[PDB]
């Protein structure tokens, strides 16, 4: 928990329909971004803990 | 009426994305109702 990983992530393409039609994830709140308007758009850099 | 998993009482609500949400019932963002849910693990569930 304290040792948290984080993954930068760069150069690559992400669908994140993975994510949706995925039904094990009990816990999936997007705070700052619509998550289904993901796809259309680009991002300088992502980060994944 | 309907009968849902209790995962999808989450679902049923203006403004929610999911399966359920999106391909069975969906609710406006202007919902002007109200909305009753309760178990019912006794009554529609098989022993099977």
């Amino acid at each position: 928990v304290y040792a948290w990983n984080r993954k930068r992530i760069s150069n690559c393409v992400a669908d994140y329909s993975v994510l949706y039609n995925s039904a094990s994830f009990s816990t999936f709140k997007c705070y700052g971004v619509s998550p289904t308007k993901l796809n259309d758009l680009c991002f300088t850099n992502v980060y994944a803990d | 009426s309907f009968v849902i998993r209790g995962d999808e009482v989450r679902q049923i609500a203006p403004g929610q994305t999911g399966k359920i949400a999106d391909y069975n019932y969906k609710l406006p963002d202007d919902f002007t109702g109200c909305v009753i849910a309760w178990n019912s693990n006794n009554l529609d569930s098989k022993v099977g």
